[PDB]
Parts: structure tokens; sequence; C-alpha cells
RNA sequence: UAAGGUGAUAUGAACCGUUAUAACCGGCGAUUUCCGAAUGGGGAAACCCAGUGUGUUUCGACACACUAUCAUUAACUGAAUCCAUAGGUUAAUGAGGCGAACCGGGGGAACUGAAACAUCUAAGUACCCCGAGGAAAAGAAAUCAACCGAGAUUCCCCCAGUAGCGGCGAGCGAACGGGGAGCAGCCCAGAGCCUGAAUCAGUGUGUGUGUUAGUGGAAGCGUCUGGAAAGGCGCGCGAUACAGGGUGACAGCCCCGUACACAAAAAUGCACAUGCUGUGAGCUCGAUGAGUAGGGCGGGACACGUGGUAUCCUGUCUGAAUAUGGGGGGACCAUCCUCCAAGGCUAAAUACUCCUGACUGACCGAUAGUGAACCAGUACCGUGAGGGAAAGGCGAAAAGAAC
RNA sequence: AGGACCGAACCGACUAAUGUUGAAAAAUUAGCGGAUGACUUGUGGCUGGGGGUGAAAGGCCAAUCAAACCGGGAGAUAGCU
RNA sequence: GCUCGCCGGAAGACCAAGGGUUCCUGUCCAACGUUAAUCGGGGCAGGGUGAGUCGACCCCUAAGGCGAGGCCGAAAGGCG
RNA sequence: UACGGUGCUGAAGCAACAAAUGCCCUGCUUCCAGGAAAAGCCUCUAAGCAUCAGGUAACAUCAAAUCGUACCCCAAACCG
């Protein structure tokens, strides 16, 4: 969910999630398997929060 | 270089001959070396002859330790 | 960023369609605000050799830009710049000079 | 005789080495007139 | 096996194209592309990790294949890079096919 | 604050989200496909491989983490040499890396005004080269005069274009003498008494106030003509608001200004008050680091261009004396005078506007202006080193061929 | 054996002829050698201004350089229509 | 179909000057083939060129780069 | 049958004769202008390990290190 919206938990997405949050690009994103009528491009308009994870990450560490 | 105690020197200036002539006069080609240290030997010690004609009142230290002081 | 805000009614004056008036607008960045949709008798094109063919002719972006009148209701566009005090805490919401706001 | 105009990556070094141009004084100025200053860009790197 | 790697960067889509049908037939040598990042290592790594699948040997391809959109002559060339990958014998399509 | 947005110049189309994190502006952090200036070594600009760890793996591997050259200083260590010392394995910390140019350093011409060209003018400028900061260079005197006196330096008009040097050639071109601007002094070489007392390099806090968002901001209708009446008249009102230019034209009148009232996180200006890590504050008694200076014969810059000769300079070399004076008196020496003992510090006058900022324009309104309106130093030529264009500009809505 | 006598593309430079109003600051056609090396033959890196290698040239060396193709000196000198 | 050409030390071959992706084809006429234009690497819609062995890494060297310490150096710089 | 082609099925299968450009030949000869080092090839040992370690063999395996590989040449996207 965006990625500031779940700050509360004990561990980053590196722990297993950041694979099953970016296989998609290269299991559903050829042509019209992720979708047609309802899909497209996802990883910008809502997908984004993925890439927060790695600077937090470091925010994190660095403290 | 040479006189390195008191720094260097290598001044492009003439000898007029006939005139305002550029022939440079001035750049001094000779060299020497060989003197006794403050320690124990014969040291390398360049000079030609000027360091050592300075000597007349150094303690082999007072001018010779410039080079060597840093 | 106006704070006159998209439901409000306005007019065309300082253009040929001098008193078409309308509510609601469209509010887009350095869009031309059509009141309404103010067009009579403009074409449209054809990208498409299917049956959909887009046949209209009128409403299409007539522009009359930003606002000439503050919010109509009864006759004046005036004072438009008038920026109001405290209701929302985060934002202002406004009228026009001589009646509150909305 | 050969005359004239073509391209290779080997004769560069000591003419159009471009790092070379960085190097000396002479290439250094001329480079950021013709991109740093004035507005530009040469791209041509590989 | 590792998660800390290049992989997560290092892969595209799978690349479709018709040599699936004309070269997979006792084998499952099938089409990949592959992003800047791909030395072979990388690629070798990759698969059976990402997409849960056994496979064999792999293949990177230096693809350098120039477009224009621009008008005006020109436009990029893009890493593009394809690549070829091996599904083993048999266990085909039989759940999925990532077309 | 206030609502929309997805930095665009095909926008189709996905999809954030108009609750108070969607974007976007802003204090301060954070991100690496590899290069990298890049620095283990290599370098043909985008690098091809050393050498040693660490968390951990479906135990293949994995992403990563660092060093170099110097300049100074502690530790360990170390040669032909009992000893000296050079030199290594390190630890510590910074600059080496980058600018049109200013200024400090020196070098830097060629031919050509002189009607002849070896003086010189050319030019301390082309460059190339070394510094290291925002301000410098300097600057606390053998400085200048005539016995009157002045005081770091020199600066401003003079005196004066006077002295004053010459292929007697063309240029260069001084100080005094007067008015002023000025308007203030000391520590080592070191010991006693005294002793966080003066400054400031830092670094936390805080007032007085900045930087900018957020707060804002002026008046009109009726009519004759009428695509727009934003002209004209009416004055039905106005003024320390009548810039320029916007809105399809010409709007005091609708504007966007100007004039005026409030005003933030959280670093941080400057000024001060405090806070704390380090400094030196008050008084005496002491002390004086010569190869430097000479000159006979060299190279020189000074007003004095070759000369009898002028320093304070510079170099082979030789080589004195502590203020019971001589260093020098713009020849040389008197009478006499003034700086001063040859370590080191100083307030003002000056200059670079990197760029962006406020006002002015008998200044450029593309024969052009900072090479520069551009997105032209980009492309039309180039062994190329890179010389750079011909070049303003549809114009309610792109309203851009419905039919 | 021999810088043979006579032999191939790897060599040049004899006078024409269609080379001059160009296919070409250079090359040509039926013709013709030096027959193995006083040959030339090509990736690069030393010779970077008044040049530097000598079959020894006033030819070179960008194709026409007694010094340019430099742009900085400088919109010089200028007895110049 | 049917009758013969040109390159004949082939523009036969794959691949090295980095020029770089503009072959089969699917489609065509300015942004040009000084006739036609159906073809030209024209130029546009797809995609592509599958190297553990090919070769330059290495271990490496005759020419010649850079080089400790240096002998010297005006700042430059040069010879190791 | 997509008019490209693969779908089924399938023969026949010996002796000589003459000649390289090429293979053997870092063979073997013939002449001097006198044809460059490390290394793979193959063994000697210094020290130091030396009831430990080293390498050479049968077999099982693993790693097999960023590239480029498209059209193109005794010669039209080099140059002209």
């Amino acid at each position: 969910m965006k990625a500031k919206e779940l700050r509360e938990k004990s561990v980053e997405e590196l722990n297993t999630e950041l694979l099953n949050l970016l296989r998609e690009q290269f299991n559903l994103r050829m042509q019209a398997a992720s979708g047609q009528l309802q899909q497209s491009h996802l990883l910008k308009q809502v997908r984004r929060d993925v890439a927060r994870v790695k600077t937090l990450l470091n925010e994190k560490a660095g403290a | 270089m040479k006189k390195d105690i008191h720094p260097k020197y290598e001044e492009i200036t003439a000898s007029c001959s006939c005139g305002n002539v550029m022939k440079i006069r001035s750049t001094v080609g000779h060299d020497l070396n060989l003197d006794v240290c403050s320690k124990c030997h014969p040291f390398f010690t360049g000079k030609q002859r000027d360091v050592a004609t300075g000597g007349r009142v150094d303690r082999f230290n007072k001018r010779f330790n410039i080079p060597g002081s840093k | 960023a106006a704070k006159i805000r998209r439901d409000d009614e306005v007019i065309v004056l300082t253009g040929k369609d001098k008193g078409k008036r309308g509510k609601v607008k469209n509010v887009l960045s350095s869009g031309k605000v059509i009141v309404e949709g103010i067009n009579l008798v403009k074409k449209h094109q054809k990208p498409v050799p299917a049956l959909n063919q887009p046949g209209g002719i009128v409403e299409k972006e007539a522009a009359i830009q930003v606002s000439n009148v503050a919010i109509f209701n009864a006759a004046t566009g005036k004072a438009d710049r008038v920026g109001f005090r405290f209701e929302d805490g985060k934002k202002v919401r406004f009228f026009k000079s001589n009646s509150e706001t909305i | 005789m050969k005359r004239t105009f073509q391209p290779s990556v080997l004769k560069r070094n000591r003419s159009h080495g471009f790092r070379a141009r960085m190097a000396t004084k002479n290439g250094r100025q001329v480079l950021a007139r013709r991109r740093a200053k004035g507005r530009a860009r040469l791209t041509v790197s590989k | 096996m590792i998660r800390e790697e290049r992989l997560l960067k290092v892969l595209r889509a799978p690349h479709v194209s018709e040599k699936a049908s004309t070269a997979m037939e006792k084998s499952n040598t099938i089409v990949l592309k592959v992003a800047k990042d791909a030395t072979k290592a990388e690629i070798k790594a990759a698969v059976q990790k990402l997409f849960e699948v056994e496979v064999e040997v792999v293949n990177t391809l230096v693809v350098k294949g120039k477009v224009k959109r621009h008008g005006q002559r020109i436009g990029r060339r893009s890493d593009w890079k394809k690549a070829y990958v091996t599904l083993k014998e048999g266990q085909n399509l039989d759940f999925v096919g990532g077309a």
C-alpha cells in the first residue's frame, strides 16, 4: 500500500516480498496476459511502492 | 639544486658587446661534490664551491641544514 | 487554486457568445474553461474506418479562459481576486466581495 | 594520394583522443567553451 | 539460492518468437530477452528462482536493433538483447503458456 | 496553501486521488548498471582483472565492503656501516581533483608609424606554465627635506609636463614644494609575580530580525455605431494604483502591478546575550639569532639609455666593526640631519562581478547585441586542429478541409 | 651459379593518341619491362615550425607550400588607382 | 518460356578498417532511382545475427609508452 | 499441401587411370645480408614439509567471466 501506509512493520519487503512484488514483469506483462479491459501498465500508476523500501532500508540502518 | 642552502639561480640576462646584444652570459655551467659532514663520512655534499666558501662561521649546521631541516 | 470551486456558475462576456451561462465547468492545467461547452457548428475527425466514425459538430473545446465573471448569481462579475477567511482549515472557498461566501 | 576523410579508433589517441584533450591545457579550454559554457553536446564517445 | 543478486533487473518478458515451434522437439530451447545488466552468469542464475522452472544451458546474444520514431531519420537502439533458455525434455507448457 | 493529476512537443491508455502527502514548491537527509576526477595495477573516454573480509544460502555461489601519490606527525621496523641514517608494514588527518578571469611569479615576441632599422616604440600583450583565496599586492621606514620639520604606505589636484636622462632620434616621463585624507601601537630571544581577566577558532541555545511559502490588494454603466466598442459622447466615479502590456483590438473603468497589513517548520544569515570544548588577561624584571655589510673587475632596475657613477638589487668569491654611529645623504665629501640594527604584526584606500538581484537608458528594436531571442556553437565544409549558419514572425480556441 | 638473358597481378612514370570546356591537380587501349630482390608492400607507436629523412630534393611533405591549411599580434606596412 | 550475356585472378567465401543493423521479406514514392520505376544498403511493419571451444584477457616480449630512488631542473621539463 | 515444402515408403553402393595449388617435410640439402625473448615441451635440485603434505591415474562432476557474431571487398552506405 504505496509504502508510507505500513511503517509499523518490523521487516522490509527485501525478506521475500521483493520478488513476489516484481515477478509479474516477466510472468504477466507480455501480450494481453495481465489484461485488456481492466489492467495494463501498473508499475507507475499504482505498483511503484517496491522502490521506496530501497531508500527506506538505508534510512532505517543508517539511524 | 646546488647552492640550495640559499635556494636557486638561473637568471637569463645578456652582455652588451654591440649595444643591446642578446648573448646570455649569466647561465652557470660547472658543478662540484664531496666534503666531511658533522658525524662520520666524507658525504656526497654538493657545491660550486659557494656553499663551502660560506662555511667560515658555520659549525656544520646554522646554514648547512636548511635542505635537511625540511 | 482559484478558490471558486468546481460546482459554481459562470458566463461568457469577453467574446461573441456574450451571455452563455452554465455551471461546474472543466478545470485542467492551462485548460481553456468552456463554461459548460458553448460551441454550435465545428467538425469532428475520422482516425477510424470502423463503424464508430466520430460524427460530432457541437460543444467541442470553445475557449474563454480563467473566468471574466465572479460566479453569476444575479448580475455582476467582481471582485474575483478577494481571498476570504477560515472555513476549512487547509483551503478556503469563496463566492464574491459582497456575499460572505457560497 | 589515398585522399582522405575516413573513420578509425586507434589513430585518435595523440590528436582526437577525448581524455588526452582533458590532459593537455591546450584541449581543456576548448572542450569547456564548446559544451560546458556554450549550451551544447558532443556524445560521439564509442 | 541467493536473493541479493542482479536477477530482479537482469531479465525482461519471454520473446514468443516462431523458433519455439521449429526447434522445441525433444527439448524446450525457449526464447527470452534481458536488460543492460546481462553477463551470462546472471541469466544462468535467474530462471529457476524467478519462474519456478528447472533449466540446463543458457545463451546470451548481443542484438543491436536500430530504431527511428522522430520522423527526421533517427531514434534509438535501447539494450534490446535477446536470450535463449532450456526448459528440459517434456515439462513444456503443461500448466501455463507464458507467451 | 488549494485540487486536481500521470515533468512534452502523437497523446491513445492505464489509474494515483480532489481529507489534511495525488502531484508539486521548502529546512535537513537518502538513493549507484558501470564508468567516474577515480586514485590496487592497466589505460586507445565509458574501464579488464588484483588482493582480503562479512551476513548467509536449494551451499552453484551472492550482492557488497576498501586501497593510491604526496605533506606533517606518534608507533613498530631497518642496509652495503659497532654506530649514523636512508628505506619499509602501519596508524592518524587533509589537500592533490575543477573555472572566463582578477592578482602574486617569471618568462613573451616577430615584422610595422620613426620615412635608412643592429638602440628603443613594438609588449609586459599574445600564450603556455606554477600558485590558492575572496579579496589582493602591500604595509610599520637607512622614507623625504634642509635644520622648517613630516611620519605605515602612499593616495587626489596641482607645482609640471619642472627637474631630467637620448641613433640628440620618436617615446618614456619623476620627487619635493602646497592644501588634505590622515588622526594608533608593540611580542619574541623568557623568566618571576600573576592567572579561564582580554580575544577568538569552534559549537549549542536564545533574542532583535532576515530568507520565502501561507495573508493579502481600487472604482461603470447608458447610448449612437457595432466581429471584440476595452474607441466616441455622457461623466452617472477616480488617482500618490492611468507601468508595460494582457483579455479575439484600443478597458482608469476587467486586469497582472505599485501603496499597505498579518506571518511558518527547521537548518541558518548578521548583531548581540548566554552555554561549553580550547585560548591569554594584569604587572615587572629581562633580552638583542650578522657571511651581513664592504667593495675591485660582471647583469641590472632607478627621473638619470653605459657613464667618472648612485645605493635598497643579483653572482663567482673574498670577507669588518653593536648605536663613543655609519650605515647614506638622487655626483662627491663637509658642517650636520634622519631612518636603524638587519626575526615579525597592523585600521583605511583598491579590484572579480562565477551568477542573480534592484533601478536607469540620445544603448543593441536580429546589416544587429555578451559567439547567445533558438531548442544554432546545433547543423551545411573539415587528415582536421573545430571555422560555426542561410536564419525574428500560424495566429480568439489549432478555431488547423465539416461537406 | 647470378643486383641471369626472356618470365604475373606486389613497379612506375618515355612520346603520343580519345588526358585540358576534367572520368582525372591525375588517370589512360588493343601496346610494354626490372623476372626475385641498388625491389615496394599495406594496422600502429619516435621526428609536431621556420621543419628532418638524404640515390641528395629546391621536387617533397594535402594535393598549387622558398613555409602553409593557424588564428591569436593587427581592421600591419600603407609615397595605393 | 526461349535465344544468348557480363564480372572470368567474379562485385565467388566469412569476417576483421567501427562504419554500425538500411539483408529474406511484408510493402512502396519522397526525404529520391536526370527514361520507365515493379528496383537501389532506397525505407518503411516484423524481427533478428544462438561461440565453453572462434579469438585480444593470461603466464607473457623484440621495438616503443610510463616508472620508484635519482642526476638535474627558472616555472616548463628531460633521460632512465 | 500454406504450392514453401514435409508426410509416408525406398535403391544402388567397385576397380583403376592421371595430375596440385595441398598434405608428410622446425624431415633432407644448398647458400649467407648471417633469421628476437619469456613460455607451453621435458627434467634437476636450494630451503622447508617430511606417522604431514605434494603430482598422476581411474572415473564422477562442476566452473566454464562484461564481448561480439546483421548486411560488405584484390573493394558504390570506406574513400573518391
